[PDB]
């Protein structure tokens, strides 16, 4: 139940002629990659009070 | 067609066969617009008289 | 003249190993043909005439146009455009325009030399990773390249 | 709240690189705070970019093999994003020895 | 060699730059285009001949 | 000449093979009247416009899950009123041209 | 005559309107918005869009 | 890669027609009188 890819479907692939699948789908993630410093998070995780 | 004599030039046809302009006509809006200066010299003096 | 014509055929053929791009299509907005998806080309408008007799205007019964009326309204323009991504560019339009039965062989045989030697990214993550012996690393993504 | 529309993925420049071994200490603290940060971020994939990145680092100590096809133990966490890659020994422990 | 060196790892940074970029398949371009001209060459003699 | 079923009052009117380009520039300026009668600031109908085949029916958004099954959320539009004033327009053309 | 809003009597209005000659005189200035921007003359509007 | 089309046989105009305008008017009609460049070419031989 991973998903793979999100699809925004302009009409239903049963009367899509001319098959276009979204843009979306040119990405290997499902959304927009955002990449994150994982060191950063940590210090933020292991302090706040 | 013009033809190379005394004949007067002649129109051609929906069954693509030249046929005289002294008659009446029916031009659809399509042929008018790609043939507006032989409309003009040709079949539109024939209307003229 | 053996040796002189065989080798103007691959002065010939080597000159026309070349890749039909695809360029854009304009609607025939006129009433010439009327919606039939033309190619516009913008870098030699002159071409355009040359392209497409279909799109001949006959005014007279010229010995040209004798010729240009027998020729068929739907015989102009793209067919298929083969697109699959909607905002992206169609990777495979099918048209009809003037050229030769024989440049475009030599055309359709380039293409098939270049897909000869292509390989897509599932192998060919291999093939660095095995010219590196599994080292050195190598991350492909896992979606549609069209 | 913002998921499907934006994943915040863990940087490739975090990832400990798949030829380091895990003897070598700025490469396991590289791979701590990496697993620490996994499950603060959305990308689904993260729990296999953070068993894959230590599973780099400990390939001739701990050489299991992985039932994803043509790929292998030095294929590092920023391959790992797509369900089907995901290793068989992380899908089932009982699978690693 | 350095004690606390890895093979694996040092070879990882050796071997970097050299795999960066598709320069490596350019010999490999080099073997269709002598052997095209190869076979042509043999058949334009072998057609006069 | 296919695709959604609309009513067609208009269909008398001479129109050529509308294509997707074609259509984009029906799009641009459709846009381009409800930005200038509400004056909204942003855009809320120019995806539609300026990539893609403007040439829509229903639109729905899917999300494939891994295991085949992809769930989609299917959102027509509610009871529409501008364009329940426009179809009388458009009728009323017809008669009143 | 068609002329939008030509007895209106409000604090503003908005900029969108529809103001039809009488017909003395050309109102082909209206029925060029989608497809004719370029080519086309200020005189005549395209009968096919 | 070619953004023209892929011909290599031009239809080249050999030998012009006879321009006129004194005697026989009306047996040629070109269409550069309509400022319209024909597909075909235009005169009496045309060799490809």
């Amino acid at each position: 139940d991973v998903i793979t890819n999100v699809l925004v479907a302009r009409v239903d692939p049963a009367q899509r002629g001319d098959a276009a699948v979204d843009i979306r789908a040119t990405h290997a993630t499902f959304a927009a990659a955002l990449p994150v410093d994982p060191a950063a998070i940590v210090v933020a995780m292991l302090c706040g009070q | 067609v013009p033809r190379p004599n005394g004949l007067e030039p002649q129109l051609i046809d929906d069954g693509n066969v030249p046929r005289d302009i002294a008659g009446d006509w029916v031009y659809p809006s399509d042929v008018l617009q790609v043939s507006v200066a032989v409309f003009r010299d040709y079949v539109w003096p024939m209307v003229k008289a | 003249l053996r040796s002189n014509v065989l080798l103007m055929l691959l002065q010939f053929t080597l000159s026309n190993l070349k890749i039909n791009k695809s360029s854009t299509f304009t609607s025939d907005v006129t009433t010439i043909t009327s919606g039939r998806m033309i190619r516009a080309f913008e870098g030699r408008p002159e071409l355009l005439a040359l392209a497409y007799p279909g799109r001949a205007v006959l005014p007279t019964q010229t010995k040209n146009a004798q010729f240009l009326s027998t020729a068929i309204a739907d015989r102009i323009g793209r067919l298929d455009r083969a697109n699959l991504i909607g905002g992206e560019v169609s990777a495979m339009v099918e048209c009809m325009e003037l050229c030769d039965a024989l440049t475009l062989h030599i055309r359709e045989t380039y293409i098939m030399l270049l897909r000869s030697m292509h390989q897509d990214p599932t192998q060919i993550v291999q093939i660095v990773n095995e010219c590196a012996n599994n080292l050195l690393n190598s991350t492909i993504p896992i979606s549609l390249r069209p | 709240a913002y998921n499907g529309l934006v994943t915040t993925v863990l940087s490739e420049d975090a990832f400990p690189d798949s030829s380091q071994s895990i003897t070598h200490l700025p490469s396991m603290w590289k791979c701590l705070f990496l697993t620490l940060a996994g499950p603060m971020t959305s990308d689904p994939h993260s729990p296999v970019k953070v068993f894959m990145a230590l599973a780099n680092l400990l390939a001739q100590p701990e050489p299991i093999a992985i039932g994803v096809p043509g790929m292998h133990q030095t294929t590092p966490a920023s391959q790992f994003s797509h369900p089907g890659v995901w290793p068989p020994g992380f899908l089932n422990p009982q699978l690693i020895n | 060699t350095e004690t606390n060196l890895i093979p694996s790892h040092h070879y990882g940074k050796a071997f970097a730059p050299l795999f960066a970029s598709n320069a490596m398949f350019t010999r490999n371009q080099r073997a269709v285009i002598t052997r095209e001209a190869f076979v042509c060459a043999r058949s334009a003699v072998a057609q006069c001949q | 000449d296919a695709g959604f079923l609309v009513p067609r009052p208009l269909d008398a009117l001479r129109q050529f093979d509308v294509t997707s380009a074609a259509a984009a520039e029906i799009m641009h300026a459709v846009n381009d009247a409800f930005k200038t009668a509400f004056d909204l600031d942003g855009a809320l109908l120019d995806g539609l416009a300026l990539y893609g085949d403007p040439r829509i029916a229903d639109l729905s958004a899917a999300y494939l899950q891994y295991g085949g099954n992809v769930v989609r959320e299917h959102v027509p539009p509610g009871p529409s009123h501008i364009h329940r004033a426009l179809q009388q327009v458009e009728s009323t053309f017809m008669a009143e041209m | 005559v068609c002329m939008t809003n030509w007895a209106s009597l409000g604090d503003e209005g908005r900029g969108l309107e529809v103001r039809l000659p009488p017909p003395t005189d050309s109102s082909v200035h209206a029925y060029k918005t989608v497809l004719s921007r370029g080519y086309i003359d200020n005189a005549q509007f395209n009968p096919l869009a | 890669e070619d953004t023209g089309l892929c011909t290599s046989f031009m239809l080249l105009d050999n030998i012009p027609s006879a321009h006129l305008t004194k005697e026989l008017i009306g047996f040629t009609w070109f269409m550069q009188m309509y400022q319209m460049t024909p597909p075909l070419p235009e005169g009496a031989v045309n060799r490809i």
